[PDB]
């Protein structure tokens, strides 16, 4: 997954 | 495997979340297990918060809750695809009653968790599921490892303004108050939810695939792009009911109480006006 649309 | 006498693990269906069996019932469910070693015990904090969200339409049923050797274990209703899932699987392309549809629904999930005393942090397509079978028209909100009370479960006391505040849940969806470090509140997940919506309109939002060297220089030009990116802009070409509801949830206070009430009007309206039935027909139900 994109990170930009990961939880953090 | 068994676990807690009655459940039997199945393979994975995603990271961790396993297929089981209700042995005793004769039903599917959803296992989640959480090694007890673990550095950052969370799945016991999960199980709370969904324990004060039981009798919620849309909350996924927690069946039990234990540990089972060298793992930590909550069994819940077993969900369908998320809206994510069936985006790509509509060929990320939702017709306008099918926005409107999830909207109601969506806008209502987050007003029980709000009167729960709960803010989700994290309102995404990937966090919201479809129901199964006679529960298969229903929106579900999942994966409450980023919630927190926003007010005192007794006082209804609101928790403090403040800032510096580290970005929490999702870059793309986060809200503008997000991004500048304030403390979220409940107009966040609002906020966040109109992101969704124009995400579902559009394909994509605008500060989607911007080149950054880091993960930090990229939350900040997708900070960047946000605040420079008019409403009116961003929900160019779709009904101003979008554009309404971002100003909204953008002029509310830290502290104010949304009018759920309103911002689900305001759509049930544009729904009116398009001629559409609350039939629960969307655009996945007609895939061949
Ligand atoms: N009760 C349930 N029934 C069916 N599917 C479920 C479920 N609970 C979670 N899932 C699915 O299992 C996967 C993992 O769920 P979870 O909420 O723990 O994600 P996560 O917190 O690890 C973020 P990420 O999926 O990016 O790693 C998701 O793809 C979700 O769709
Ligand atoms: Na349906």
């Amino acid at each position: 997954r994109t990170p930009s649309s990961a939880s953090t | 495997l068994r676990v807690g006498n009655r459940y039997r693990l199945g393979r994975k269906i995603g990271s961790d979340i396993y297929l089981g069996t209700d042995i005793a019932a004769g039903e599917e469910v959803a296992i989640k297990l959480e090694c007890v070693k673990t550095k950052h015990p969370q799945l016991h904090i999960e199980s709370k918060i969904y324990k004060m969200m039981q009798g919620g339409v849309g909350i996924p049923t927690i069946r039990w809750c234990g540990a089972e050797g060298d793992y930590n274990v909550m069994v819940m209703e077993l969900l369908g695809p998320s809206l994510e899932d069936l985006f790509n699987f509509c060929s990320r392309k939702f017709s306008l009653k099918t926005v409107l549809l999830l909207a109601d629904q969506m806008i209502s999930r987050i007003e029980y968790i709000h009167s729960k005393n709960f803010i989700h942090r994290d309102v995404k397509p990937d966090n919201f599921l479809m129901g199964l079978g006679k529960k298969g028209n229903l929106v579900y909100i999942i994966d409450f490892g980023l919630a927190k009370k926003y007010r005192d479960a007794r006082t209804h006391q609101h928790i403090p303004y403040r800032e510096n505040k580290n970005l929490t849940g999702t870059a793309r969806y986060a809200s503008i108050n997000t991004h500048l470090g304030i403390e979220q509140s409940r107009r966040d997940d609002l906020e966040s939810l109109g992101y969704v919506l124009m995400y579902f309109n559009l394909g994509s939002l605008p500060w989607q695939g911007l080149k950054a060297a880091t993960k930090r220089q990229k939350y900040e030009r997708i900070s960047e792009k946000k605040m420079s990116t008019p409403i009116e802009v961003l929900c160019k070409g779709y009904p101003s009911e979008f554009a309404t509801y971002l100003n909204f949830c953008r002029s509310l206070r830290f502290d104010d109480k949304p009018d759920y009430s309103y911002l689900r009007q305001l759509f049930r309206n544009l729904f009116h006006r398009q001629g559409f039935s609350y039939d629960y027909v969307f655009d996945w139900n007609m895939l061949k």
